[PDB]
């Protein structure tokens, strides 16, 4: 029974995604491969190099016209025509565009494909650009963070592949599902919030019992993710939760909004 | 064409070009060319990095405090390592010493980075260059199991195990899905493994694959994700209670608990699956320990990593030595300083950024990140590089050199300054490899030893980081909890202007972070990075980096099927995004 | 002394008398005496519950909606079970019909604590009856592995893993710190397995004692917690939002996943560990194969469970089938009505309790929880027992009937019912095991039959947790997300009086609950629960409960060393706070 | 070198605090029977019945007098002098005080042995009578909950075990550890209950948000324990995140402070 052909591309990005997802704790990486989708382009992972890795490009695009999956992780830049991110000789974005025409749906995954991410901080020496401003002609479910959680990731994965739908989004295209509330609004935190217990100093009294970040900067209370739920690392722990304020990352911008360690 | 001499090579880009654009298998974006002659040996390589994003340009005017969260996303591959780069700078220039659990907590990081690092890249990174994965097709189950108990303790090795894997994958394969094996080199000459081999070694792909999330778990406890941990300036944030109200908010014993749990399982696997693998490998392709030497017979550089002594960053503290060999000259190992303007030099006269003098090199402190993308007479257009042209600027990262030296960093590396300081544990163990191998000590300096050093680096970390953990409990049972210091986080307590370097030995190799501040906030942040030394391009003199000179000589069977040179470069775990930031 | 007849016994209180106080690797407190005659042979056996707690006069006056939660702490061994059953009886008297994602749910919870209480049961409980610890350490490693890998696809099966299990009792034992093997029976003449068999079976019983943790996950999910897992009468808590704002707030596709994950390894443990030691153990004790029968060929009893259409408790519903055999009479399944008089009913005139008529049964519904310790003519004193009277009262469990017939429940009853309602998955499961062991179906009636039906069970519930799991994913495929009813919520829609039984298998077998409400509050909770019949004393008959039975005609190699009686009593897997509640 | 003795007896009780103990995480508790602790006696576990059982306890408790911890879970029942719990045909409280005599310290694991639990709550047909009401002359660690968290039992062995000393308590004898804060204190969904958006019945669209289960009785406002924090089955979930409001497990005579679905 065959499963759904997936082409999963890199602009200019970290590659924190991609470790992320084979993160997941449920389903493994592995099994999401081997059985639930064909993973059939991605060059962190691909055997093919070079002419055999752009011949499978074309191939699957070319066979599986309007019924694959396009995954992107990072993001095209539009300085110096697009050669910040030069892929088999030419401009990344022409392998973006290519990619996206033949796409069903298109996966924004991260900071960097939903909204631009660290190179796109002032002052953007690249004009990074994310992907829905380049791609305006397809559904794009943009799927945020600095990563996004693991196993966000593979949820948003088995809910697409079990209901054979996209998942239901916000105003801003990112899955209500997981972004839907806020940081600041599951936080195990926040009965030292409303008591107004916060820690002032690293490693103060305060600190060591766990008291509310607000004062160091925590950015929880303008951050939509479910890090303060379902946590990070099969559930192990989340920024906060290890002691430092949420940084925004899954926020468009988060990286111009002052200091991390001014207060909201 | 043309033809020079540097280095001992030949550098001749006369005969066929073969273009190899993109690289896979690494992280980031990377091209390659080679020329190679008649006899089908590469006689020129061009390492060319293919991406740009400019954190060194986006890091000005921020609060020193923040930088470390800012060139975290450098790389989500060596995730945690520039942050760690970046505090220890940060540190320098302001002055700051951290206290001992904080130190103790950081050398935890990256050791766990290290672990997880080297695993995958062995397997879902290196494997596939090694492993006939669809030759696993044709193994008997039973002599797989046989072998794998012959080389290891593991106790994943049944006949029914191995079969079922190979079940697995003849499903997998069977409706042409083939994913990531598609269009591979199966089948080529220098897949040298018997089936049985493939066989294991695929099912240990997938063990690794399993394995490697439960490894950063620890990142999780101390920096609450991975990828991509938190840090501050003055130590860790992870704050610790034992035995006081509310240690339920803080690092208490039961995380001490799963941060242990996690570093035995980690040992273990490294131990008995990825050791025995790596030796395997290396028992059956012998003739790769006089492939790919490049320069690691000729100039290696460590700078040293892991102090014991908290804030002490000298020879007696660093636990991973440091040092520089230049001119093949392994018995004078040299010490290095990264303030020194004649020691670290970044040259750009082949690379796509502007100096005022192209033909000198700018130690950091004096760095300039002032991208101008200029590629010059390509066949083709500058939308559509058809072929490199190396005699100008072709790639944009930037060429380090030491002493105006080109040198080779990573595994390999460090484990010839080790070894050559004389380090016992470093001697006995390479002494006993080799032995296991029948090969002399020279079979190091090659492509199969930089996945041999890798290795044993990763069994190394692994024991480390039990090191760790005791000192840190050690420090828990005297009543010493202290994981900051905040004496200098407020900016009225900085001096007005300062400077600081930041150092380690990331993965890959070497790596430092040069940050000035001045007036409250960062005015300067430069960064050299494991893979923009091996990556290199080419020096006003025309001498080559490790990757060029570790691919020079070499024999292809098949120049379309870049096999050997995906195998050469990818022992080197390149990562591009590391490289050009 | 004194000699009578019943059930086609001889019971004779002749000759000596051994006591087993404590009976251990049981839960919960319970004594066993029983007469040997000269040739060393069982002719007197005496089932004694030691605890009594009280739990059906704690739930009088209390809310119907609590009373889960309070019966709940009846057995954290068989937890959950007792939940289930209470909100069963709650929706029963008050007429609440529960929405069918609860009901599917509830389902998963049971066939959860189906495979975890069986795993553990069989390992940790009954196991060391079974396997001789201590010869492990004379086994030949490679040997053990070719045992292994000769019964299992099992991964874990290679020489050198055998040899570190080995190596780790070796060192446990080394200090004379020999903790829970301290005077065991090891070198019993009835410890049948070669070394091999005993240091496979003990690798396993470590396998095992990690992996169960992992089972009841699944009961985190749904349920918050495990031991002791939180229910609603109305269906369930956990609210399902899989595609809106706020999922994170409730079970959504993570955790369905994360639950997902635990079938499928719990599913491969018990099929490729549990199922192929059952059968080993099998193979090397054939001749506890007529060994302690009892009633197992007499009266079974099995009230079903798992009904599979909401709210729908008959034969076309329940998966697991109900009914009772009485006089060996197998062509004969009887249906069971738990509101007829007639049909269940408790006896106490050998118990410590009072009734207006201690010669006469009570139904639950008409049930009677008056403690009364009055052990009378013991041996000894009332609080220094030396021997029980078992002409008098002699135990705080009571003595459950059916139609006056003295019934055996749990695994082995429900495969006999199951097996002749003519059930296909039932037939072909037993009549495969019993040929592998070329024994005839009879021979599951005993000892050893108990301990391989108890197997099955758990492979038949790993099973079933997949079919639950994937009819409601079908349902919120569908945008069914009902978990719970809630127009009978508040009291004030109850009716002022009225009734209900709830009622489902347990591990050990048939559990019921009556429960009467009035005005608001509970009037009446009884609880008959499986080993309150199993572990039943005698009746006004002198009819003998399971245990007694099944150890009637036991030969003993060793008076002083009660292995044998261990054997079967633990095939049983007695719950002594169950029974007794 | 030789690990500590430990004996754990067992009163009234179901055996929940014993299965507790096996589901720890880390350690295994495989590796605390195995390398941490010597578990001399131990009705649950051990090979020994009988007579047999009855030696190893003799034995054990004389040759480590003085230097074993003793385990009590359950508790002794005064009732039939003593006869509604058993052992060796004499009352549990014979055993109970015989190993307390001996014994260097005595952790109470669970509300039975803290405080009564449910054989306790009225009428107490038993007069079952926790611990500390019966041995006034021994130290008492309470680890209280029904059951306590398996990875928090664990935690203590572990710290005892490590730092050679008994956890500092509260004034009622509980690990200031992991019952210094209540389980409102740290809970997730306390911004819901700061902003009064309530559960008002059971699947109601407050209930799939999950908001605060004040309404439906949550008792985490007067409860003390690590559950929201610390969480359950190796931080899977715990009560509340899946639905139910806590019951008040951790609490002296939380079976009689009106019913569960009764607010606080
Ligand atoms: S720590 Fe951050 S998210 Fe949590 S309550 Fe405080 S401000 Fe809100
Ligand atoms: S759910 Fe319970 S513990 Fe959590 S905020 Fe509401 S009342 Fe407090
Ligand atoms: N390792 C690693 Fe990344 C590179 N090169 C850094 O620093
Ligand atoms: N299984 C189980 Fe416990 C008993 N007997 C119940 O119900
Ligand atoms: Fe995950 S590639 Fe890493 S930088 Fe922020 S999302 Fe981008
Ligand atoms: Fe854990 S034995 Fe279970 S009832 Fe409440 S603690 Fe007691
Ligand atoms: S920094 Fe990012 S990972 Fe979560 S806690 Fe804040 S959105
Ligand atoms: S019921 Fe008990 S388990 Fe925790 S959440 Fe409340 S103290
Ligand atoms: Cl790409
Ligand atoms: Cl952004
Ligand atoms: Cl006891
Ligand atoms: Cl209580
Ligand atoms: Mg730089
Ligand atoms: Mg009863
Ligand atoms: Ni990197
Ligand atoms: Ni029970």
């Amino acid at each position: 029974k065959p499963r759904i052909p997936v082409v999963w591309i890199h602009g200019l990005e970290c590659t924190c995604c991609t470790e992320s997802f084979i993160r997941s704790a449920h389903p493994l990486a592995k099994d999401v491969i081997l059985s639930l989708i064909s993973l059939d382009y991605d060059d962190t992972l691909m055997a093919a190099a070079g002419t055999q890795a752009e011949e499978v490009f074309e191939d699957i695009i070319t066979q599986y016209n309007g019924k694959y999956i396009l995954a992107v992780e990072g993001n095209p830049p539009l300085g110096e025509q697009g050669m910040f991110c030069i892929s088999s000789g030419r401009p990344f974005i022409e392998k973006l565009k290519r990619a996206a025409a033949g796409a069903s749906a298109i996966i924004a995954w991260g900071t960097c494909a939903s909204w631009g991410c660290v190179q796109a901080a002032r002052p953007n020496p690249t004009q990074a650009t994310p992907i829905d401003k380049v791609i305006t002609d397809k559904p794009i479910i943009k799927v945020p963070g600095c990563p996004p959680i693991p196993d966000v990731m593979s949820a948003i994965i088995t809910y697409m592949v079990t209901f054979d739908r996209l998942p239901d989004v916000d105003r801003m295209g990112r899955p209500l599902m997981f972004y839907g509330q806020r940081i600041h609004d599951k936080c195990y935190r926040r009965a030292h919030f409303d008591a107004g217990e916060f820690v002032q100093s690293w490693d103060d009294d305060a600190a060591r019992k766990g008291y509310c970040l607000y004062k160091m900067g925590c950015k929880g209370p303008t951050t939509y993710n479910a890090c303060s739920s379902t946590r990070w690392n099969d559930g192990v722990s989340f920024p906060i939760q290890s002691g430092h304020g949420c940084l925004g990352c899954a926020e468009n911008g988060f990286w111009d909004r002052g200091s991390f360690y001014s207060r909201v | 064409s043309t033809q020079y001499e540097t280095q001992g090579y030949t550098i001749n880009n006369a005969g066929r070009r073969l273009v190899v654009d993109p690289i896979t298998r690494i992280e980031g974006h990377m091209r390659c060319e080679v020329n190679i002659n008649d006899q089908n040996v590469i006689t020129n390589a061009v390492s060319c990095g293919t991406m740009f994003r400019g954190l060194e340009i986006i890091l000005q005017g921020r609060d020193p405090r923040d930088a470390w969260a800012f060139v975290e996303r450098i790389c989500g591959v060596c995730t945690g390592v520039h942050a760690l780069a970046s505090v220890y700078a940060i540190e320098d220039a302001i002055g700051i010493k951290v206290p001992d659990n904080a130190n103790i907590i950081r050398n935890i990081m990256l050791a766990t980075l290290w672990c997880h690092d080297h695993l995958v890249h062995f397997y879902q990174l290196a494997g596939m260059d090694w492993i006939d994965v669809l030759d696993a097709l044709k193994a008997d189950p039973r002599k797989t199991s046989e072998l794998a108990q012959s080389l290891s303790s593991w106790p994943k090795s049944s006949p029914g195990y191995f079969f079922d894997v190979q079940n697995r994958l003849k499903k997998f394969v069977e409706g042409g899905q083939l994913g990531i094996f598609r269009n591979g080199y199966w089948g080529h000459p220098q897949y040298k493994l018997p089936p049985e081999a493939n066989l294991m070694g695929f099912a240990h792909y997938l063990e690794a694959l399993d394995f490697q999330r439960e490894i950063v778990k620890i990142h999780a406890v101390f920096g609450g994700k991975n990828p991509h941990p938190n840090w501050i300036v003055g130590g860790m944030p992870c704050a610790i209670n034992i035995d006081e109200s509310g240690a339920v908010g803080a690092v208490n014993m039961e995380r001490l608990n799963l941060v242990q749990s996690i570093i035995t399982r980690t040992a273990d696997f490294i131990n008995n699956v990825m050791i025995p693998d790596a030796l395997a490998i290396g028992q059956f392709n012998k003739p790769w320990s006089e492939i790919g030497t490049g320069l690691s017979d000729k100039c290696v550089l460590s700078y040293g990593a892991f102090p014991d002594i908290a804030n002490d960053f000298g020879e007696k503290s660093l636990l991973m030595p440091g040092g520089a060999v230049i001119n093949g000259d392994f018995n004078n190992v040299l010490p290095v300083d990264l303030v020194d303007p004649q020691q670290v030099q970044e040259f750009v006269d082949h690379a796509w950024y502007r100096y005022p003098n192209d033909q000198v090199g700018r130690h950091p402190f004096d760095g300039i990140t002032d991208p101008w993308y200029n590629p010059g007479d390509v066949k083709g257009s500058d939308t559509n590089i058809q072929q490199l042209n190396e005699q100008e600027r072709y790639s944009w990262i930037k060429a380090p050199r030491w002493r105006g030296n080109a040198m080779e960093v990573g595994p390999l590396a460090r484990t010839l300054i080790a070894y050559h300081k004389g380090d016992a544990a470093t001697v006995e163990s390479v002494d006993r490899m080799m032995s296991a191998l029948n090969l002399p000590l020279s079979g190091i300096q090659s492509t199969l030893g930089r996945i041999l050093c890798r290795a044993h680096e990763a069994q190394w970390a692994a024991g480390k980081l039990q090191y760790f953990f005791d000192k840190l409990m050690t420090n828990l049972k005297n009543g010493n909890l202290a994981t900051a210091s905040t004496e200098k986080w407020e900016p009225a307590t900085w001096p007005t202007e300062c400077r600081g370097v930041g150092f380690t030995e990331a993965p890959r190799g070497a790596l430092g972070h040069w940050a000035a501040i001045r007036d409250g906030k960062i005015d300067l942040y430069q960064c050299v990075v494991p893979t923009t030394w091996n990556a290199s391009p080419r020096d006003p003199k025309g001498q080559i980096g490790a990757y060029e000179a570790a691919l020079m000589n070499t024999k292809m069977a098949i120049p379309e099927q870049p096999l050997e040179i995906l195998r050469t470069l990818h022992s080197f775990n390149p990562c591009l995004a590391c490289s050009t930031h």
